[PDB]
């Protein structure tokens, strides 16, 4: 990362407060509803024909989890986002053939989940430290598609 | 196209906005200039320094546009037009900043009205700033 | 907006193409394919080894459907209207792949017509292809 | 920037045909005519009303030359593109304030410029590594920026 000692303990004393349960499950509700078309690869988790029944579909709710969990440790290793993803994103290429702009647009929404969630401690100055973070791993995991 | 749901979840939202819409226009710059530094090269005539009054000062007239596009929802080209001119023969933004400006301006309002900022009310108010977009590139060529 | 020379630019530069557009459908495709990878996402179904049936046949599909907005420029977005459905409910292709076809199918035409391929006209197909991609990306949400 | 041997070689053996002057020229004018909001940086250069009026302007065509000279230089530096470009980046941004996203147009019209030049020469795979280039270069020149 191209990140100011500065904007990494920003990042890291939010990141702290987080409960990635619920900001998961958020972040990706969001995200089926912002955009949904991105609900193209999770037919099977059943009626995402509403906000209400796609923020309610716990199918939702725990592969929201699951997302925000491998992000979570991605953050333990920001100085090698690549190493990091990179199982993550042969698998996300090869067998589920996820466009990467997905990861782009996840991003945003996750931004957006935090400043809803923090108010006024989600400043300019922290806001800009995380949009650097959601960038550089949206490109870790797009980085072995081929 | 803005269902009729959208602008009402838009006029609802735009709102509870009321008298501080220009500090949001003025906090929506300041975050798109700290996250997307390339958006400066547009302003190199201003004073980006925190609280500078250039940057509250426009911060006013771009909320104040925004009013006025809630207020005309159903007629959002009409009311534009002078607005698109400006931008496609004038200023001549690229296109791409639409977005940039867009996303910063829905992060302040999350981060400003917690409670209406619901799954619903983001996707309506993305719809609408997506549409002043298009409005204000109409003209580009 | 198309203007009316953009419009008889775009009638001429496609007419030219004649019978050559199933395969110059194909070549933009593949084209597509090994610029932008991850394009090839939406193709998991697909032979995408070259001068597979599968892409021949496609490059043909999506000809057939430019030389029917071409014929209907007046009325495009009822002539495409069954597509506008499809891509958006079914297909469901992320809007940022559509500017990476138009683009190759621009570098096709490009390398196929040295000398319809002027600045004038090339300014023309590039206003067209992005009014096409508008049209079957409006239903989205 | 992934060049492959095989990329970097196919990318060198067209360039060695290249007129830079005359595409230099055509990259240039062809911006200006089919993205009309660029023109915003050359009101110094008097009329460029039409595309003849800008296809043809000896300013544009002098500025084109030069572009292209700088561009050609990095061709010979695929390996250190930042290093090349630092100065360049430098000025674009803090003296001459363009936004970056006129480097990724350029590219995509240079690309156009010499599929028109070389014809069927100008094959799939060989599109592929200029694309990479263009793309390279356009980060290169972006990499100053602040
Ligand atoms: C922050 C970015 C993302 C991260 C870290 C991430 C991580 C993961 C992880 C850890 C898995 C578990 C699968 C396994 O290990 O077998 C997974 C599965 C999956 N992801 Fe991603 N993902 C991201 C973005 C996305 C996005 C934006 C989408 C689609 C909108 C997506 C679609 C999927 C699908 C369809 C699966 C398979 C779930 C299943 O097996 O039902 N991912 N992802
Ligand atoms: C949400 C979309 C936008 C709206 C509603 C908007 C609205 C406005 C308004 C009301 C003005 C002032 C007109 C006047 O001075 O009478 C303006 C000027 C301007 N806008 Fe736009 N704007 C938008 C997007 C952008 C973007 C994304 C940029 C560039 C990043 C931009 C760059 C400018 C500049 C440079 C000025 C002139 C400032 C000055 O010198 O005073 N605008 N805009
Ligand atoms: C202007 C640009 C485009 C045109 C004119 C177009 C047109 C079409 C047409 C005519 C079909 C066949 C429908 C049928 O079965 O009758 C089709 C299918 C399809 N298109 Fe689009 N399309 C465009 C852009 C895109 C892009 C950018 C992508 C993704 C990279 C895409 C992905 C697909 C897929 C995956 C199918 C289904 C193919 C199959 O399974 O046979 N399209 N398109
Ligand atoms: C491949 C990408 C580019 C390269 C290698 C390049 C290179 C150069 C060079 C060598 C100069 C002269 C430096 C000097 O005056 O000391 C220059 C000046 C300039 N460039 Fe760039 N350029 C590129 C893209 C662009 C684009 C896309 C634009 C605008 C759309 C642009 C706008 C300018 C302007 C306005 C000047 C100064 C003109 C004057 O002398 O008044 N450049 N560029």
């Amino acid at each position: 990362m191209h990140l100011t000692p500065e904007e990494k303990s920003a990042v890291t004393a939010l990141w702290g407060k987080v409960n990635v349960d619920e900001v998961g499950g958020e972040a990706l509700g969001r995200l089926l509803v912002v955009y949904p078309w991105t609900q193209r690869f999770f037919e099977s988790f059943g009626d995402l024909s509403t906000p209400d029944a796609v923020m309610g579909n716990p199918k939702v709710k725990a592969h929201g989890k699951k997302v925000l969990g491998a992000f979570s440790d991605g953050l333990a290793h920001l100085d090698n986002l690549k190493g990091t993803f990179a199982t993550l994103s042969e698998l996300h290429c090869d067998k589920l053939a996820v466009d990467p702009e997905n990861f782009r647009l996840l991003g945003n929404v996750l931004v957006c989940v935090l400043a809803h969630h923090f108010g006024k401690e989600f400043t300019p100055p922290v806001q800009a430290a995380y949009q650097k973070v959601v960038a550089g791993v949206a490109n870790a995991l797009a980085h072995k598609y081929h | 196209v803005l269902s009729p749901a959208d602008k009402t979840n838009v006029k609802a939202a735009w709102g509870k906005v009321g008298a501080h819409a220009g500090e949001y226009g003025a906090e929506a710059l300041e975050r798109m200039f700290l996250s997307f530094p390339t958006t400066k090269t547009y302003f190199p005539h201003f004073d980006l320094s925190h609280g500078s009054a250039q940057v509250k000062g426009h911060g006013k007239k771009v909320a104040d546009a925004l009013t006025n596009a809630v207020a005309h929802v159903d007629d959002m080209p009409n009311a534009l037009s002078a607005l698109s001119d400006l931008h496609a023969h004038k200023l001549r933004v690229d296109p791409v900043n639409f977005k940039l400006l867009s996303h910063c301006l829905l992060v302040t309002l999350a981060a400003h009205l917690p409670a209406e900022f619901t799954p619903a009310v983001h996707a309506s108010l993305d719809k609408f700033l997506a549409s002043v977009s298009t409005v204000l590139t109409s003209k580009y060529r």
